[PDB]
């Protein structure tokens, strides 16, 4: 997170305790006829820090791949979620039978790259996009 | 087997067939199993797990590729496993030639994109010439080289990228950078892999100059990984540091700029290989030559050429200290995955000849790469190295077995590493041996925390460093519960 | 800076480690030093081919300790054999301080430092070093002013640490500031090792050699008598004597002059001697007769 | 199947093939014995070693 | 009579067992070496013992043992007429 930002917020919280404390103490409840003491009006100060949350979720083993029982769609050349290391089987699932990529065999697509046919079906537009363009 | 044939289960068939060791039997004695995904893939792993005998395994894998090749749909998974494991041209060539008949242009591409990630990088170059003859449905070349392929992965890496510079800024700004300099550059180099973070490097030019010694080399060197497969920015960044454009700073910075260049363009080497080749001839001296030597070997993978081997071999003979280390690694990279007697000879013999420490380490890893998927043939080599007079040579044997045996986990390989470790009190051999185990065992990764624990208990904290490593590699794609807890007391220990 | 400055591992040959130790030991308690003769290879390897000592004195490990007479004389010998060497650096022993540099050492360390940035001051095990397994470390000494400029971190890089304390935190502070226990490896080959392993040629005869039978028979008799005494003490003990703490055990299971231990020592010595003495005599008799 | 229940045929009927499974399981039963004693023996040496390590580190 | 899928399930029991047996064979090799590892640890030990031996030798001061309060630390009176609470090297009996 970086500390720099965190210091700024700690000082801003403090201003509040100082201001309430100031007025309240000043009122004489021990030099008027009534005495209920002015020492009971002893407040203290506060600050604010923050640090990243630790929370282990979807852990079968400490750092498997974190197996979800539920699936989502991810686009080629993207993790819309964030993918997890080493699942050859859980990537591919069943290829979608409405997409412009479909094929002759199902689930022949691990995270080692594959390019399915468009002979089988064409529907959705094809997007080619290397970094070739950016390089040269 | 006939009761089994009658039930019509392929899964039962491979298991029994295995026991018998007969090829016709594995396919089904009269062919009736035609499922292409699932059960078929399972056998290949089964044959590897139980058996430790290559010859029969290579025959089974190969027979299974040909029987499916006759079928209209072959699978791309089955040829990729043979291709790495056998180090045989045939498996991929057989399926792609049938594909000509089909004129599924599309099918051929799918196999090729797959081939590049999975298979040996060096091996792909030899495969290209033979595929052209059998015929394709040429267009194949761009993907198999890896030029096209790498560029598509770069759009993936860059868009998703998220990881800030800010951590690096605070420490560098606060106090003088020399030791801190090393710390910044490796963390920085690794995080921004395949994305544009040239931003930091370019303004904080001053950052690299303040450094000294090896840290200095490491700083310029670090850049290449960040700019992996950017052909745009790669040349520009490296220029400052090179005598190409002013303010080179020192020899360390120039050497590191060549190393970075070799890293960026590796595995599709085009225009860059010829410049670094000329530079190799020309300089042939210490700190500058180290990076150039290293890069040259990397650039050569995935296009091949003999010329790179000879030049690294002459460079090694001359007895330059710094560059010798790079030379050794690079000889192992070029020849790779076929076995070459010259490569193994030159690196092994040279170790004995030099008393210079940098050169030694470099060779020791180097002999290991070229032996990749030899299996049993590596045994004779590790034993010799271990038998040798020098303690450094004993470490070089451990490398040899580590690379070769992967893709199996066998009894044979483990027994000799351990042997070295007990016989010798010596701190280096014990630590060395423990790492190599974790690689052999990652084909049943659960075994590794049990064996590594025993060794960590020892009096030498040296062994413990290796113990940490052994676990890491084994579990590196996906791990276990046990692997993490073993590592955890060592993190707390105050031995550095 | 385009400056080298880093930690230097010392590659010690077999003649050089044994010789330095010998000097150090001979020298006790007076501080003794000597030069390291060698060749430099690589870019942090400083190799000690050989060493010679500067005379044993109460004035040593000073710039006064190095004599031109001994150094020249010693160098001249090497030439006839045809060995060219350069002064790679210097070694010393402090047997009234640890394996750290001391204040008297600093002047000498500085002169060699200025001359060769690749000359180190090596402290060699004498018998005073508390953390002594024959751990030899080589250090260079800088001052505080240099450290804040950032000269100090360069020196520390590229070495494996290890903690020692043979003389409290003051030693440790200097130890970190220097290089911080630099790694020493030894250059050896199998042929040299084997010469060091065997005590003598004579083991061949001696291993076979037996005393007098009468004396062997006496040994057996002496132990038995000894064991017989301990026996009474074992008998009460057996009821527990698996317990922690010797103070508690003293009353319970006769932990005062522990019978288990006494009996085990008596049994080990008796055993090995009787078999070896029987075996030898009997084997020799069949070959000779 | 079981280690019980006689039935006719074996040529391709398949009761024999299942019956062989019950015998295949006898083979693992032979093997389970070697393995437990190997774990116990390794453990014996580890106890002794852990005890030796503790002294040196200490 | 069988022609069902049941021989697949029966196969699996055997298939899992064979890989598990293989893991154990790795452990067999390790059992032989670990007996050797002890012998090497004893070698390291003996060299490590030389380290305690240096403190055990001069310079030494002579004291007199008042009594042992516990194993790891005790109460002693040195020959200076000053008493110190000090540690016991490798829990002397």
């Amino acid at each position: 997170e970086v500390p720099k930002e965190k210091e700024k917020e700690k000082v801003s919280t403090a201003v509040l305790s100082i201001t309430a404390k100031a007025k309240k103490k000043e009122k004489e409840k021990e030099k008027k006829e009534e005495e209920k003491m002015e020492v009971d009006e002893a407040e203290k100060k506060e600050e604010k820090e923050k640090k990243k949350e630790p929370e282990p979720n979807f852990q079968l083993l400490d750092n498997p791949a974190r197996v979800m029982p539920a699936q989502l769609k991810v686009l080629s050349m993207t993790e819309t979620c964030r993918y997890q290391p080493f699942k050859p089987l859980s990537i591919g699932g069943i290829i979608i039978l409405k997409d412009t990529s479909e094929d002759i065999e199902e689930l022949v697509e691990p995270v080692a790259a594959h390019g399915p046919k468009i002979e089988e079906e064409e529907q959705e537009p094809e997007p080619p996009e290397p970094f070739e363009y950016i390089d040269d | 087997f006939q009761r089994c044939l009658d039930d019509h289960k392929y899964k039962q068939a491979i298991g029994i067939a295995l026991e018998t060791r007969r090829l016709d039997v594995f396919e089904k004695t009269i062919l009736e199993s035609n499922d292409v995904p699932g059960m078929l893939a399972y056998s290949l792993k089964l044959c590897m797990s139980l058996m430790q005998n290559k010859q029969f395994r290579n025959k089974v894998l190969r027979v299974l590729v040909k029987i499916y090749m006759n079928l209209e749909k072959p699978d791309f998974i089955n040829v990729c496993q043979c291709l790495i494991f056998l180090d045989d041209t045939q498996a991929v060539s057989d399926i792609l030639e049938k594909l000509v008949k089909e004129d599924n242009l599309l099918m051929a591409y799918q196999i090729c994109f797959d081939l590049y990630e999975s298979a040996s990088q060096q091996f792909l170059s030899s495969v290209i010439q033979n595929l052209r003859t059998v015929g394709t449905p040429l267009k194949m070349i761009k993907i198999l080289s890896g030029e096209m392929a790498i560029e598509l992965h770069l759009q993936f890496l860059i868009r998703n990228n998220n990881t800030d510079l800010m951590i690096l800024k605070n420490t560098k700004d606060a106090v003088r950078n020399s030791v801190c300099h090393t710390a910044t550059v490796i963390a920085n180099s690794f995080m921004h892999c395949g994305t544009t973070s040239d931003q930091f490097l370019r303004d904080n030019l001053e950052w690299l100059a303040r450094a000294t010694n090896w840290a200095k080399f490491t700083a310029t060197a670090s850049l290449g990984v960040i700019h992996k497969g950017h052909e745009k920015e790669a040349l520009q960044l490296m220029a400052t540091y090179l005598p190409k454009d002013t303010s080179p700073g020192s020899a360390y910075q120039e050497g590191g700029g060549l190393y970075a260049l070799g890293l960026i363009h590796a595995n599709h080497g085009g225009d860059i290989i010829d410049y670094l080749l000329n530079q190799l001839k020309n300089a042939s001296n210490d700190i500058v030559r180290h990076g150039g030597s290293l890069g040259l070997g990397l650039a050569a993978m995935g296009t091949a050429r003999q010329d790179v081997y000879d030049l690294l071999k002459t460079n090694l003979y001359q007895d330059d200290a710094v560059t010798g280390e790079a030379a050794g690694l690079a000889l192992g990279l070029v020849m790779l995955g076929s076995k070459n007697t010259q490569a193994i000879e030159d690196m092994v013999g040279y170790a004995q000849e030099t008393q210079h420490e940098k050169i030694l380490r470099g060779l020791a890893v180097g002999i290991a790469l070229v032996m990749y998927g030899r299996m049993e043939e590596a045994d004779a080599l590790i034993e010799s190295l271990c038998r040798d007079k020098d303690p450094i040579l004993r470490r070089s044997g451990m490398y040899t077995v580590a690379m070769a045996y992967c893709g199996s986990g066998n009894n044979k390989a483990i027994r000799r590493l351990l042997h070295v470790a007990v016989s010798d009190v010596n701190d280096d051999v014990r630590r060395a041996a423990v790492e190599s185990l974790g690689f052999i065992l990652f084909r049943t990764p659960e075994q590794c925390p049990s064996v590594v624990s025993l060794l960590s208990e020892s009096y030498n904290p040296h062994v413990r460093y290796g113990a940490a490593m052994a676990l890491g590699v084994c579990c590196a794609g996906t791990g276990n519960k046990e692997a993490i807890n073993l590592l955890e007391p060592m993190t707390n220990d105050p031995v550095n | 800076a385009p400056a080298v400055d880093t930690a230097e591992q010392v590659y010690i040959s077999s003649l050089a480690l044994l010789k330095m130790l010998k000097h150090g030991r001979a020298g006790v308690p007076m501080e003794v030093m000597g030069l390291m003769l060698g060749e430099f290879v690589d870019d942090y390897t400083v190799r000690v081919i050989d060493v010679f000592a500067m005379p044993q004195s109460g004035t040593g490990v000073s710039v006064e300790a190095v004599d031109p007479v001994f150094q020249a004389k010693m160098l001249d010998m090497l030439k006839q054999t045809g060995r060219p060497e350069m002064v790679v650096g210097w070694y010393h022993s402090h047997p009234g301080f640890g394996c750290w540099l001391s204040g008297v050492d600093i002047n000498t360390q500085q002169s060699f430092e200025a001359l060769s940035e690749r000359a180190v001051a090596v402290v060699v095990d004498p018998i005073q070093s508390v953390k002594g397994k024959v751990v030899i470390d080589a250090f260079r000494l800088i001052n505080a002013n240099m450290m804040v400029l950032g000269h100090e971190p360069r020196q520390t890089t590229s070495n494996l640490g290890h903690l020692n304390k043979p003389s409290i935190q003051a030693l440790i502070h200097g130890l970190n500031r220097h290089y911080y226990s630099i790694t020493i490896n030894y250059r050896k080959n199998e042929l040299e090792q084997k010469m060091l392993l065997n005590l003598h040629k004579k083991s061949w005869m001696e291993g076979l050699t037996l005393q007098d039978y009468s004396e062997h028979c006496k040994h057996n008799e002496s132990v038995v008598k000894e064991m017989l005494e301990l026996a009474k003490n074992y008998n009460k003990a057996v009821e527990e004597e698996d317990k922690m703490t010797p103070e508690q055990l003293a009353i319970k299971n006769v932990g005062k002059q522990d019978p288990k231990r006494h009996l085990e020592e008596h049994v080990d010595v008796l055993m090995t001697s009787n078999i070896v003495q029987c075996l030898a005599a009997m084997l020799d008799t069949v070959v000779f007769k | 199947m079981a280690l019980d229940g006689p039935e006719q045929m074996e040529l391709e009927e398949g009761k024999a093939g299942s019956g062989l499974r019950q015998y295949y399981l006898s083979k693992i039963e032979e093997l389970q014995l070697i393995v437990n004693d190997k774990s116990q023996n390794l453990r014996r040496l580890q106890a002794q070693r852990n005890e030796l390590n503790a002294k040196v580190r200490l | 009579s069988f022609l069902g899928p049941e021989p697949e399930d029966l196969e699996d029991l055997y298939s899992r067992y064979k890989k598990l047996q293989q893991e154990l064979e790795f452990l067999e090799v390790q059992e032989e070496y670990i007996k050797d590892e002890q012998k090497n640890l004893k070698k390291e030990f003996l060299h490590a013992q030389e380290e305690v031996k240096r403190i055990q030798s001069i310079p030494l001061v002579i004291g007199q043992f008042l009594e042992a309060v516990d194993q790891n630390t005790a109460i002693v009176g040195s020959t200076t007429g000053s008493n110190y609470y000090v540690r016991i090297l490798s829990t002397i009996d």
